[PDB]
């Protein structure tokens, strides 16, 4: 019997290399087909009508906002934008399975989580426009959302940095014994970063209640997954870290919901991490003219959820028309209001660098004030607060 | 924008900055069979088009994409260079160079020294978009040169135009030391200029006096050179002040003699850079100049730099050391 | 070695530097139920014994080992701090802090700013052994403070003795900003001194004039403070020169007023640090002092620093800015 | 049928999380027992007598050098040292399976690879003493060996940095088409670093002829593996990256040799990476009083190889005695000579920072020369060259 402390195993007397199983990888969990039909009754979550309608409306409201802000960027009204096309179901489905106070870390494609948590259209817009209503004070590029009230940690551009951070927040939650989980979203490209290896390993060895949620949409900007990794996607990496893992159909809100609900339940009870890899397809551009490269007319999360609603008698064409009209109205009202607000006071460029403001930093702020007194006509002072 | 671009080796062709980078890379792969180019999204031409057509021309084994992992990109590049092959790595935005900081500072920079020259990674070059772009905010705007300036063993080079970029980049690729080449991204598409089609080199560790002057010395690099060139014009017209304008070009090892020689003549110095004041590279130039020209300095050296804060989105117009800020400090310094 | 250590709050007990760190950590976990300490090998007491007995006293869930991954240690620490819990991370040698450079510079330092203060990691402190040790060579000797000084949003603090270490470390742990605390490892076991058993704080961003003088100002931090204290003695005895000796203590935000006020009085300045000259923090102090005290400076400010090379093994005695090197530069500066 | 570009798999209609198999991990390949007996004839490599004696003598010569240098450190004659106790077989066994020109990257416990490649005792000593004969010019701490002639890349202290570097060297070798492999050694602790995730993934996606050789000895200084990871050791991580993997008994030179020989053969032919995890036990201290914690009297690589030799009639007590005497003599001759050599010229502190020497660096070197002219009596000038 092998006595090595590093592993638990039997001896083998024949030389055999372990081959990866990639052609036949971890199967994709599915609950409803492309026609919105429940495939296996025992897996139907039987979510109440009001909640399913909220899943639907959240993801179509997000889609309406995406269309409008995407165009706004094209016109140079906002400096940058990233859509959520094809990611709507992974976000609303997983957000619906969380408790309102579960802390969320993510990056660029999680707006739907905030939408499900009722983040105001006015605040999505304030951040993209960097106006006076932005609690982020206009400091970050557009779509770098954050909400303390809705436990959505501020997004940052450096990929994967939020992964080991989410693990630390989960360790602290374990200690506070508040029966809270942390969920951390990231794409399959970001999973190649060293920080992903750091977070996955720490979560397992430090026994943290965290759900790692990987959105695998086949591309990281122009890079196909064939150039991103050679194993069986990201799901197959979880067991190597001792992490309970699963792969789901990301265009199926119910598959996503069921996997997330069960992961949250076990993660909080057992203080162990879970990895969910949601297979999807980035329908829209990365940010970038996508056309280095079907999922809109044959396999779209919104379309599948809509068919499900119809089969239950929960939606119809007139309701569809009225909602498209109402959501467009709601989004355009927030948009116009956002465009008209002034930007924050230029002095806000100096606060929050440290909690307090160092004297030498105050001197730089005074320096600017003096500069503007004399050269102000050469600056856009009328567009900024005070 | 906040600057205006303006300005022997054979046939030339008009090229903007990104095209001049492609030209330098093309010349390199053509004359050096071992050279390869790699990084995130370089295969289809790059997010800033610097590698367009190179994969089709040289092969998928020479121009290829790596997984999304900066520490791996640099460690991988070091390894290619250790065998003597030319490795030209791309880091997508200079703001994302930090994950590779350990591989750069603890490994690349110390590779030759620590081995007694038994091994080296001299044929490694890391190129990366750099500097503000009007709305880049915290992570699409950084100027990390001062972090690298404190690391013996690497060279850090920054061009100010398409002509300068191709010549300095070919010198970096051919230099026998690991080099970091920062490409001012706001210039990628801004105004083209004539650039030789064939390879030529511009020396490293050599500053360029682009305009002689006798009243004060102005030093900058990258896009900021255009800002001080304009400031020189404003000073001459509004104050009758003759400005000597110098592009440093190489951050380390830097051209100490050119700067001191200029200050010995003018007796005044103003250094400017987008990067934050504290710990910025202007503090090193100022210290050194004070030590070499104490007798000639007629006034305190001034540094007009970005503020000591992260780079903001909506406040960028108020953050950058623009021509008015440089002008004002110059005015006060001239009146000292 | 190359230095000699020498030198209100209640009962005190003799403690060497590592014991004073343990005392500060013990006081912290006792009064702050959320505080946890973690990193490589901290559970059994640490490779430099700074955490001995803390796990037995406070629990395995509060003093624990992490996998061998510096970028993870810091990202993990940031996350704990994001929930408001006190996170005291250890990086085994400052030389190995670079893998975490991106988490420190792009994340920790910018966390509060970029979120409009909706989130922060102010309760994070990163402590790490620092400085030469006689035979540490390239990776057991580094002084990385200047790399971090160019990053707005973090504080970098370095003590010179057991008493200073416990007071500055408690202030770092309690400060509402992410702090990096560098512990001069050559002092861990070198000479003890009286240290209060109970918690006390020493302010951050405040330099300490440890000896008044009128002819020249000498500035340093860490072990180098002991070197300049001795240099002061040599100057007084061999040259009749009165030296004002200042321990900077906090690298950023630094105490600009104390240094300038001192130089305005003496009119001369010599700054010294083990870290390489180029891009070293002395260049920032010198630049700033030149800008604020141009009228009072009677000679060029001198910087006596480690050479612009990686830190060598067998040549260490010839590399460090020892008392003789500082003395000689002081002599020349006094004779200017 | 699933149509996602990120993975190849079937749909599954039932929610099932994938559980890691850690209690029954990848089995440990063994060729001979603790009594040096070949367990399975079909696996005997039938290495020739001369080569097996070289494996034996190399690892006992290494052990003799270890004892002596370890004591030297204790006395403060050298500033630092790391032994190879219990790692002797993993190193000689794998080195014997490589071609002489295969490039080796490693760290602290690979001295046996250099020994097998006939690195002179005089050079091992010169580096530890940093004397004039050191080609590394006395710049690095002891045991940071390097040899260009024997294709052993200079060791550096930062853990795991050599992993993605080894991958780049392997990519370049692929392109040069020289039919060479690269082997990269690292411990189970170093495998937690982000650079390990970087190298493993790049090697698979860029199809590199490299062998990753992980020495799992159950500890990283004071940290047991239970705090280092929770999956089935390092071997189980390989398949998740699409890497052919195997685990071997590291105290069995023949198991190590067979696994390495086969990995080298396939890696060079197929341009694909292989991962070998050798289970061992760090018998000696880390560097550190090991006594945070059998393998010397019941399962030691040297002892097992010795029993094998006896069963073939290839060794005996008198040969054992004479060799212990001769190797001790050889090591003590190198040791005394090393101690007596002066250290290199202090000027060597300035060269090789860059290939050429920058003018400003020369000025610092001149500065020192001037300093020594005046204050030389305060420096150990007589101990250094010229
Ligand atoms: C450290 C870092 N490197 C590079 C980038 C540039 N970048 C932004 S998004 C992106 C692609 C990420 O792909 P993935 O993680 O799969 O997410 P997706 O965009 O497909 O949702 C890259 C390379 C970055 N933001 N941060
Ligand atoms: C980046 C880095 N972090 C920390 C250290 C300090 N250190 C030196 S050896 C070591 C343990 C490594 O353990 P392992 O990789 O398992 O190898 P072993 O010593 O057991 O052979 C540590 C933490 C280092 N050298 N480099
Ligand atoms: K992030
Ligand atoms: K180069
Ligand atoms: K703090
Ligand atoms: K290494
Ligand atoms: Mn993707
Ligand atoms: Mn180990």
């Amino acid at each position: 019997k092998p006595q090595f402390p590093g592993a638990s195993a039997e001896f083998i007397d024949k030389l055999e290399f372990i081959q990866p199983n990639v052609i036949s990888g971890i199967p994709i969990y599915r609950v409803m087909d492309r026609q919105g039909q429940i495939i296996n009754p025992s897996e139907d979550p039987h979510l109440p009508k009001e909640k399913v309608l909220k899943l639907y409306k959240s993801m179509t409201l997000l889609n309406t906002m995406d269309r409008i802000l995407y165009e706004s960027q094209r016109q140079g009204r906002i400096s940058f934008y990233m859509t959520n096309y094809g990611e709507e179901g992974t976000h609303v489905g997983s957000a619906a399975a969380l408790d309102n106070t579960d802390l969320v870390f993510g990056q660029y494609r999680e707006a739907g989580v905030l939408m499900y948590r009722d983040y105001p259209l006015e605040l999505f817009m304030a951040q993209c426009y960097g106006n006076i209503s932005d609690l982020g004070k206009g400091r970050q590029m557009p779509v770098h959302y954050g909400c303390k009230e809705r436990h959505f940690v501020t997004i940052s551009s450096p990929l994967a940095t939020q992964i080991p951070q989410a693990v630390g927040a989960a360790y602290a939650a374990k200690r506070a014994n508040a029966n809270r989980v942390v969920i951390c979203y990231f794409g399959e490209g970001a999973a190649s970063e060293g920080d992903a290896h750091a977070g996955f390993n720490f979560a397992a060895t430090l026994e943290c209640p965290i759900i790692f949620f990987c959105r695998n949409n086949g591309y990281a900007i122009s890079t196909p997954t064939s150039e991103q990794y050679r194993g069986d996607g990201i799901a197959a990496r979880g067991p190597g870290y001792g992490i309970m893992s699963i792969r789901v159909d990301g265009n199926d809100v119910f598959a996503v919901y069921n996997a997330t609900k069960e992961a949250r339940r076990r993660a909080v009870a057992e203080n162990q991490p879970f990895l969910i890899e949601a297979m999807t397809y980035r329908i829209g551009h990365h940010s970038d003219d996508s056309s280095y490269r079907y999922w809109d007319k044959q396999d779209h999360p919104i379309s599948r959820l809509r068919h499900y609603l119809l089969s239950q008698g929960w939606w119809d064409e007139e309701q569809e028309k009225a909602w498209r009209k109402q959501s467009r109205r709601k989004v355009m009202e927030a948009f116009e209001q956002a465009e008209r607000k002034p930007k924050p006071n230029p002095n806000l460029l100096f606060s929050d660098v440290y909690q307090e403001m160092p004297a030498q930093l105050r001197k730089q702020q005074e320096s600017l004030a003096r500069h503007l007194q004399t050269y102000g006509e050469h600056y856009p002072l009328d567009h900024f607060d005070k | 924008a906040h600057f205006t671009f303006q300005p022997e080796y054979g046939q030339t062709q008009k090229m903007n900055l990104f095209q001049s980078v492609t030209s330098a890379l093309d010349n390199s792969l053509a004359k050096d069979p071992t050279a390869v180019i790699f990084g995130e999204d370089v295969a289809f031409g790059g997010v800033f088009r610097c590698t367009v057509g190179l994969r089709d021309k040289y092969g998928k084994d020479r121009v290829f994409n790596t997984p999304l992992c900066e520490q791996g990109i640099v460690g991988f590049g070091i390894g290619i260079a250790v065998t003597g092959a030319t490795a030209i790595a791309e880091i997508q935005f200079a703001d994302y160079i930090f994950p590779a900081f350990d591989q750069i500072v603890n490994e690349a920079a110390k590779y030759r020294y620590r081995s007694g020259d038994l091994f080296n990674c001299g044929s490694l070059t890391i190129r990366s978009p750099w500097g503000c772009v009007g709305h880049g905010a915290l992570y699409h705007s950084q100027s990390p040169e001062a972090f690298f300036a404190h690391c013996p063993g690497i060279k850090v080079v920054i061009p100010r135009s398409p002509f300068q970029a191709k010549g300095l980049l070919l010198s970096c690729i051919e230099d026998k030391n690991p080099c970091i080449f920062f490409e001012p991204k706001i210039l990628y598409r801004a105004a083209a200029e004539e650039v030789p089609i064939e390879p030529y080199n511009i020396p490293l560790s050599q500053a360029e006096v682009i305009q002689e002057g006798s009243d004060v010395t102005l030093v900058a690099w990258g896009t900021q050179v255009h800002v001080i060139r304009e400031v020189a014009s404003m000073a001459k017209e509004k104050l009758g002040v003759s400005c000597e304008v110098i592009d440093l070009r190489t951050i380390i090892p830097w051209d100490v003699d050119t700067i001191c020689k200029s200050v010995i003549k003018t007796g005044r110095l103003l250094i400017s850079h987008e990067a934050p004041l504290t710990g910025g590279f202007a503090s090193e130039i100022s210290s050194t100049v004070q030590e070499e020209c104490f007798l000639n300095l007629e006034a305190p050296i001034s540094r007009v730099c970005g503020y000591d804060t992260p780079f903001p989105h909506i406040f960028e117009p108020f953050y950058i050391p623009d021509k008015w800020k440089c002008y004002d400090a110059l005015r006060k310094m001239i009146n000292y």
